[PDB]
């Protein structure tokens, strides 16, 4: 089997947050059902009813060392961004990458994203980056160029 | 896959 895990898109702040549970439903005569939400960090007065098909997605992944290939200039990613007040997931999309020699450490590859909600920018590494699942794709078609 | 803890 293979697991599939949630996050959704609180509208406190339109920031990402990974799904503990879903609790409840909600159905409206003009659509968009609604699901009662517990998340993964927060207790049961952080609990939220959220829009599925426009605020509940496949959660995103922190990246592998190896994997910064897998992150282009034009891609969505859910991007860590950190302030002074808060430190919070939001979409962003990669506008540049600088691809360094990796060491000891791990990946040195350095990326320039654009935040959605805010139009903002910042030169981000590779730990504050969480690909979108379907990007694994691109790395099964990397697998297969390997030596057998 | 762990990501890192966001604060509100
Ligand atoms: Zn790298």
């Amino acid at each position: 089997s293979v697991s599939v895990e949630f996050e959704a898109k609180s509208a406190r702040d339109g920031a990402w947050y990974d799904v503990a549970a879903f609790l409840s439903h909600r159905l409206f005569e003009s659509g968009d059902p609604e699901v009662r939400v517990r998340f993964s960090g927060f207790g049961a007065e952080e609990d939220e009813w959220i829009n599925v098909r426009k605020c509940v997605r496949q959660r995103s992944l922190p990246c592998e060392a190896t994997e910064c290939v897998a992150v282009l200039p034009g891609d969505l990613i859910l991007c860590f961004q950190e302030g002074k007040d808060q430190a919070l997931y939001y979409d962003a999309h990669v506008l540049d990458a600088q691809r360094r020699r990796h060491d000891v450490g791990g990946c040195r590859c350095r990326f320039l994203v654009r935040y959605d909600h805010d139009s903002s920018e910042e030169i981000v590494p590779l730990r504050k980056v969480c690909r979108r699942p379907e990007t694994d794709y691109r790395l099964q078609i990397l697998h297969a160029a390997r030596a057998a | 896959r762990t990501k890192q803890t966001a604060r509100k």
